[PDB]
């Protein structure tokens, strides 16, 4: 068996030491680096394994968790579990055809780039960038989930305690194994990058290899941008549930703007600022930039309440709006609603004059990107 | 128990790894050292209380800074890490990596690491920083690092060489254990 065999600590292990012997320095290192992605690609298959055939399976089975439960802590496992042994076979596949002789001990890769590409192209690297951008999206939602569970529900403690204590490793705990799986996505363009630079005089490899290092690093940015979306959906959330019922604003189209309307929205940018009315007071509030509307929001008896500001619209349409410096105060900024008869201007001001100009700039690319 | 964990930051090639994987390792790498680091559980006394204190590497994060403070939950200690074959990396303590740490690990103690150490005498380096009129960090402007970052201590290693390694990690245990 394989998994037998990749208990050996290197490449130089696992084979003859009489086939060892008969190898260059440069080969014995491009082969050790080619052999510790397909071990660590193992041992990451394990991983997942494990939180599917022990903790899942348990949870399901000792503490009645429904699968969505399970979802809570380890989403999209199944899928993970799917492209990771596909991966990994792949590997295997390529191996088992790169063993010299009748042996089935000595292998030489000497081709490993076009699995790699394969693998980070196309309709497997949209599944990769879905699946990573969801779990890595949840992952401390997921270790929030478990310490909870851990702290208040005696049952899942008791579980928890049980498993660590006979089927798995101190190494694989359950935010350990979140840990894991968020940070192995993060290694391939290492080891790609290392294989590459060890391929010395085969183009058509080192082609492949620089292709598939690119590859995985678009894939690896989709995946953190998909995180930004997700703590900005969280951070959004923080805000609508703070937001109490009571609250309503008119906007100028006549639409009144409630709590409920939060949901579904995108949030783009929040952040504490001061409102100055005509009577040049300046009441603290909380910016909302949305991708379509802007809105303030005052902190009242701790909860957020729409922000009141001289009988104006604090639920504010991108949509025509214009966006000015206050002349001569460089920590104050205007907004002008052009879409009505009678414009209503209402002016904010910064911490400073740099966060006033960071938030002209953003407002600015938001409006562009809506019209 | 005692369960800490501990986390190692620092700009790209500065030693992280090397350094995770030269202290873990049952045998020190004397032919190949790995590319990556996967996670690791070391039993380690310090003071006559044994510590399993769980490794884990930011290798691969430096560029990802939506992905890179998902290993930072519930650290105990910090490593931070510049090489002393590099003043730049050095810079970037206080101006990147300080306020990332205290941000998301507030009051968890930082220990600030010199890697590559072994080059501070090292003669192709010497030049090379020289084309920039540079040259290697020096131990005292490594302290006053650690004390104008409010570090635990200050701790110089090669991961080539071994000297200086387990010092780190009995001094990153030690901070561990205070409250
Ligand atoms: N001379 C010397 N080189 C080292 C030492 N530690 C690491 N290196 C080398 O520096 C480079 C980057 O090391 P790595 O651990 O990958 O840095 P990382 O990007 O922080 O993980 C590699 O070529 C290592 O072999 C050391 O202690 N002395």
């Amino acid at each position: 068996s394989m998994s037998k065999q990749l208990e050996a600590e290197s490449w130089s292990r696992i084979i003859d030491s009489k086939f060892l012997k008969q190898q260059k320095k440069d080969v014995v290192k491009r082969q050790e680096v080619i052999y510790e992605l397909m071990q660590t690609e193992f041992h990451h298959v394990r991983t997942l394994k494990i939180m599917s055939g022990v903790y899942s399976q348990g949870m399901m089975a000792d503490l009645l968790f429904e699968q969505q439960m399970v979802e809570k802590l380890f989403p999209c496992l199944d899928e993970l579990i799917s492209i990771h042994s596909q991966f990994f076979q792949r590997i295997l596949e390529r191996k088992k055809e790169s063993l010299v002789d009748k042996s089935e001990k000595n292998f030489l890769i000497k081709r490993i780039g076009d699995v790699l590409v394969n693998q980070f192209s196309g309709e497997n690297a949209e599944r990769l960038k879905k699946t990573y951008g969801k779990f890595c999206g949840q992952h401390n939602q997921s270790v929030n989930y478990f310490k909870d569970l851990y702290a208040k529900d005696k049952r899942f403690q008791a579980f928890v305690k049980k498993k660590m204590s006979s089927s798995v490793v101190r190494r694989l705990g359950i935010p350990e194994c979140i840990l894991l799986v968020t940070q192995r996505i993060t290694k391939y363009p290492v080891l790609f990058q290392r294989i590459l630079q060890c391929t010395k005089d085969n183009e058509v490899e080192q082609e492949d290899l620089a292709q598939s290092l690119s590859l995985v690093k678009d894939v690896i940015g989709a995946v953190d941008s998909k995180v930004a979306s997700y703590e900005k959906k969280v951070r959004l959330n923080e805000i609508y549930t703070k937001t109490d019922s009571k609250s309503i604003m008119r906007m100028k189209s006549g639409q009144m703007f409630a709590k409920e309307d939060l949901k579904r929205k995108k949030l783009v940018r929040d952040g504490s600022v001061f409102l100055k009315n005509a009577a040049g007071r300046l009441k603290e509030v909380q910016a909302v930039l949305l991708t379509d509307i802007l809105v303030f929001l005052q902190e009242k008896d701790q909860k957020y309440i729409f922000a009141s500001l001289d009988q104006k619209s604090t639920v504010i349409s991108l949509k025509k709006l214009i966006v000015r410096e206050v002349a001569h105060e460089e920590k104050g900024l205007f907004l002008i609603s052009m879409g009505m008869t009678d414009p209503e201007m209402v002016e904010v001001h910064a911490s400073s004059k740099e966060e006033r100009n960071s938030w002209i700039q953003i407002i600015q690319d938001t409006i562009n990107t809506l019209n | 128990a005692i369960r800490k964990k501990l986390v190692i930051v620092g700009d790209g090639a500065c030693g992280k790894t090397c350094l995770l994987i030269v202290f873990s390792k049952d045998q020190f790498p004397e032919v190949y050292v790995p590319t990556v680091f996967e996670n690791y559980v070391a039993d380690i006394e310090v003071d006559g209380k044994q510590v399993e204190l769980a490794l884990w590497d930011t290798a691969g994060q430096e560029d990802y800074d939506r992905l890179r403070p998902l290993s930072y939950p519930d650290t105990d200690v910090i490593l931070m890490c510049f090489s002393i074959d590099s003043p730049d990396s050095l810079e970037n303590i206080p101006e990147k990596w300080t306020p990332e740490v205290k941000h998301f690990c507030p009051n968890v103690p930082i220990i600030l690491v010199g890697n590559k150490k072994d080059l501070r005498n090292d003669e192709h380096t010497r030049r090379e920083l020289a084309k920039m009129k540079q040259e290697p960090v020096k131990p005292e402007e490594g302290r006053d690092m650690a004390n104008r970052i409010g570090a635990f201590g200050y701790m110089e290693c090669s991961a080539k060489t071994k000297d200086g390694v387990r010092e780190v990690f009995e001094m990153a245990t030690r901070a561990a254990l205070q409250a």
